[PDB]
């Protein structure tokens, strides 16, 4: 049995082996007990505060829209400590495994983003952090990689499958499946076994918090629309979360489009996969005809979970939320024309919501509407990714 | 069919465990794999516990990951498993077959189609990795009107409400990883099968002592087969070695 | 005639060819009427915090001073926009370029950070930017100069002299005297020709306003001691400002000791160098005992400026603020330590500030003290240099 | 010593303007210098604007900031340059010889001592390029102190009492870059010496009919030097041609 539900729907549940499950359950009771505990609370929001530099700003970007009746915001998540959104709910986590007596991390990573994430977040609250990454993902991002090992983590490559963020997961579980006595699995998105889907979302929804409570101060009125990028679904959903019972606001999550979906080389399995079971749950995933489970491709390194959170699966079925796909040349673009008309990097990821918020401009560009991108990340890492591009 | 409960009747009356090895369909090759299916049949198996190469492992450690990718190299398909399950039922009536399973391999077309399709070729139980008990609704449904045994695996860390569960989801066999042997014959769940560790003839004689109907060799056999694969003939050899000496401490 | 004195002490004034004077005069003019007017107040603020992500946090960081009396405090503006405190100035001044009518900008950069601050302001208000860079430095900061580009700024390598910060200078200056009807020079730190020095102190005094009103709410009690590294002089001014009436809370401004003062490889002129002429005013200088204007090494790229702010050396000369200096080793483990203890990689250039206070405490572990330094930057640009030394 | 004074008084006297070049010392060479100076000399020039190499030229254009690259290049110093400087007044006792400096090498070891260095060499005036008249005291005091002529640039966006400053605080000649000719005179300011662009005859006479006492070529005769580098012989050549040509448009 369990405290909350497992599913969204028919997605998501607890897929994991039998061995797994007192940690998902200890996990999830922890989490019932600290969202109660005002203590607990108290002490993730000053870390957010004055660690993270939470709250993080809502930035009007007047340029971008000029000429058009399109009115458009940023969520500048790209300005939290770590340049990413992830950081949010690392600390939460983080603070979750101290408050279950546990004194190790173990978290897994593909762009290196959630890698840095644990491991900033266990140097700050004394952790044991140790890393798993897939041997293809360590060759691809030595940066992140010394970062990790600079903030004390230990990153230990993943050789097994094809050696990605798919294979990184496995070896992961199989490591808490042995050790969640005193070590924590900090998964890195809304996904996987319950409760993590749950968790993940609740310890990023003050983007959505914050978000509402800005544009209400800045416009006197909630948004026509948010727009997010999505990978596996954590930046979106905590956009999202806070805007879910405000029907009149559109919730628009956006998959890599890769090369073109029609070419097969994208990362949309919520719109363009097959729902399966992998990662300890029930979840539309990249895979073939046979049912083994395959990568997802992206130009931005970062949106290449083969799969996506169930609440997301869900909030689609039901219409509630809409998902589109953005190319890596519209990405680029909307990359692009953020450098030159607000002075602001944003990551490729991001990018991919910023490009379906200026396609909803641009293809009608007298609509009035008031629209907001969640900026999850700064493309400082993408510099080199956009230049040898731009050169070839 | 009643394999396994046939199985365990015929050992109960020669007063004997019974011994069963884990292998990875198509590893190194699907020839070399059904050659090393029978040596083990042929050296002494009791019954057997087949796995299908799938791309995401998540419940396996190093051995067996390195047969799916041995499995992958020589481009066997779920497709071609199941031709082989065939053919090895086809040649072997009696002997029960077990299949070790990850979920989604189940769910891609249709969990109760592959429960089908089992039975069709002639299997006897199914152990889906990734599926604790209370996720296995749908999954052991499926199994029981197809006639297949749903194999649960009880954990060390595991408590009295789930042997009772498992006590009373499971069939065939339990795959177990003294209080908990006893506890599940009290349940009148199926028959225990000390897995994990197994891979040497003291522990199948120490698990049939503890009161265990037999052991699973869980990747003992995977390892003889990695080490000799530049030698064929070698590998065969030295699996019936380990194959009859293991059955023969269960007597 | 002026408006205000261009003078700290004997130090600074507006050594200028007269051709320049009716710039430095217009300016001065614009900059006095801007700072009574409520209107520019407003849109300054407004950037600071909604486009730059102010007020910044001030993070105590616990375990780097665990066993110690020492309370150690990081005002964070390595979480501004930019990744730098640069950014809090160029934005006023960009404003004051607009105040004037001018539409476009002229910047000077050696690290390449003052460029890329000078880009985003200028894209961000519609100017239209274009930087001067040292050849040399062209070469070593190909990631910077992408991403001035990137912002739609010119980027213009400098070859004549030593072509480094100082090369730069010139030919900024040379560029204004025929073109300050239309185009601001948006110099880089708290130093040049006055009134440069007061403008960038007034840019950059929210750090001290902010940092007093945050320790005194953590704290209910002024510092003990503010500390900042000290390149230009406009991180260090910044925060100081506001506690210079506060006689009790001391000063202290760290400049780079390179590889050790004795072996004359450093950067610290305000204690080490001698007085001259030079980037119009009077001010330490690194130079030759012939006259002749001489480089500023040290491992942070950021600390070149041969010279240093008029009003530091006033506030030396008097001994309201104290001048200390760090070497490349002693940065080098500061920037170690912040990493593994606090998850935050820190600017090269602010772990001289951070090396300082760990030696403050250090040597005294049971001082009572209550510090704050300053941290001006994000380290992630400093990551592979802290990698080759540590891996030769 | 009067030498501005008596060469104006003589050219007044001859209805004739001033050519003044301008060249830095020890570019390409102290020799080359040397024997370039006495070229400019024998070829009419009336005086001399002497440049001392200086590491951060803030005030020049390109050619001349290769001339300082070449001076450097050579090894040259201030210390030489007034070596040089020496040389010089020994060799030519009347020409009046102004130095373009820069202030940090004024400043450098004392601004007094500098001036009183001026005058042991015998240079008649110095104009400190980055030394605004609102920064002056210092510097003309010294250089009245050691009967040196502190000259000042008198640029186009120049006002009234800019004017005025330059009319009072400047000797020898007002460095002009028809008002303000006509304005300088009626304060009595010392003879404008037109400069900026003076490269050609023409524009010596167009000066001279426009109020000015003479003209001052900027870096012409810098740009004839670095063309010629290869031929020394043919460099001394031209700038003969070129300083004639151009001080017979001031007769
Ligand atoms: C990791 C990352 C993402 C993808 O993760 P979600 O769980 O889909 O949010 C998106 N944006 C940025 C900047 C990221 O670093
Ligand atoms: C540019 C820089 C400095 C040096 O400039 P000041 O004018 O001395 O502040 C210091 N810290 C950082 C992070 C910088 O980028
Ligand atoms: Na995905
Ligand atoms: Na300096």
């Amino acid at each position: 049995t369990t405290l909350l539900n497992p599913y969204f729907g028919e997605f998501g549940g607890m897929y994991v082996p039998q061995i797994l499950m007192p940690a998902l359950n200890q996990l999830e009771e922890a989490f019932v007990s600290a969202q109660k505990d005002p203590e607990f609370q108290a002490q993730f929001a000053d870390l957010l505060k004055n660690y993270a530099g939470r709250p993080t700003a809502l930035t009007k970007c007047q340029n971008i829209t000029a000429g058009t009746r399109t009115t458009l915001y940023l969520k500048r998540e790209d300005l939290l400590h770590g340049g990413a959104h992830k950081t949010n709910q690392v600390l939460g986590q983080a603070l979750l495994a101290k408050r279950m007596g546990k004194s190790e991390i173990i978290a897994e990573t593909g762009a290196g983003q959630h890698g840095v994430a644990s491991a900033l977040a266990s140097a700050l609250l004394g952790l044991k952090c140790r890393i798993y990454m897939g041997a293809k993902d360590v060759e691809r991002q030595s940066p992140n990689v010394f970062r990790m090992r600079l903030m004390g983590a230990e990153v230990i490559p993943v050789h097994s499958g094809s050696a990605t963020l798919k294979d990184a997961c496995n070896e992961a579980l199989r490591d808490w499946s042995g050790s969640y006595e005193t070590a924590h699995y900090m998964l890195g998105t809304a996904a996987g076994p319950h409760p993590y889907p749950t968790i993940v979302r609740e310890f990023q929804r003050m983007i959505g918090e914050e978000t509402k409570a800005q544009i209400l101060d800045k416009e006197g009125r909630l948004p026509d629309a948010v727009i997010a990028c999505v990978g596996g679904g954590s930046n979106a959903i905590g956009m999202f979360a806070d805007f879910i019972n405000d029907t009149s606001v559109g919730l628009i999550g956006v998959e890599p489009g890769g090369h073109g979906i029609e070419t097969g080389e994208h990362g949309a399995p919520l719109k363009h996969g097959r729902v399966g079971i992998y990662f300890g749950m029930k979840a539309p995933m990249m895979q073939t005809a046979d049912g083994q489970i395959e990568e997802s491709y992206s130009i931005s390194a970062g949106l290449d979970f083969p799969s996506v959170g169930p609440q997301h699966a869900y909030l689609n079925s039901i219409g509630r939320a809409d998902y589109v796909s953005i190319t890596d040349d519209e990405a680029l673009e909307a990359f692009k024309t953020l450098c030159r008309h607000e002075g602001i990097i944003p990551a490729l990821e991001s990018s991919h919501a910023l490009a379906h918020a200026l396609k909803m401009m641009r293809e009608q560009p007298e609509k009035e509407q008031l629209l907001v991108v969640n900026l999850s990340g700064r493309g400082d890492k993408d510099i080199f990714t956009v230049h040898d591009i731009l050169k070839a | 069919m009643e394999r396994y409960e046939n199985l365990f009747a015929q050992l109960n009356d020669r007063r004997e465990g019974a011994f069963v090895p884990f292998v990875t369909l198509g590893d190194p090759g699907i020839e070399q794999s059904l050659k090393i299916i029978d040596t083990l049949i042929d050296a002494g198996a009791d019954a057997l516990e087949l796995g299908v190469p799938f791309s995401d492992p998540l419940a396996d450690g190093p051995t067996i990951q390195n047969a799916n990718l041995r499995a992958f190299a020589a481009g066997v398909t779920p497709a071609q498993c199941f031709e082989m399950l065939a053919l090895i039922r086809e040649k072997h009536p009696t002997i029960p077959i077990g299949l070790l399973m990850y979920a989604n391999l189940v769910f891609n077309n249709g969990i109760d189609a592959f429960y089908a399709r089992c039975e069709q070729v002639g299997v006897d139980s199914v152990l889906v990795a990734d599926v604790p008990v209370e996720e296995s609704a749908p999954f052991r449904q499926a199994a029981l009107r197809h006639n297949i045994a749903p194999i649960f695996i009880c954990p060390p860390n595991a408590d009295d409400d789930l042997l009772r569960q498992v006590a009373s989801y499971g069939r065939g066999y339990t795959y177990l990883l003294h209080h908990l042997i006893e506890k599940l014959k009290e349940y009148h769940a199926a028959p225990a099968l000390q897995g994990f560790g197994i891979s040497s003839p003291e522990q199948v004689s120490a698990a049939v002592r503890a009161g265990a109907a037999g052991a699973i060799s869980g990747s003992a056999i995977v390892k003889i087969i990695e080490k000799n694969l530049a030698s064929p003939k070698q590998m065969l050899a030295e699996l019936r070695s380990f194959v009859s000496a293991m059955k023969a401490a269960s007597r």
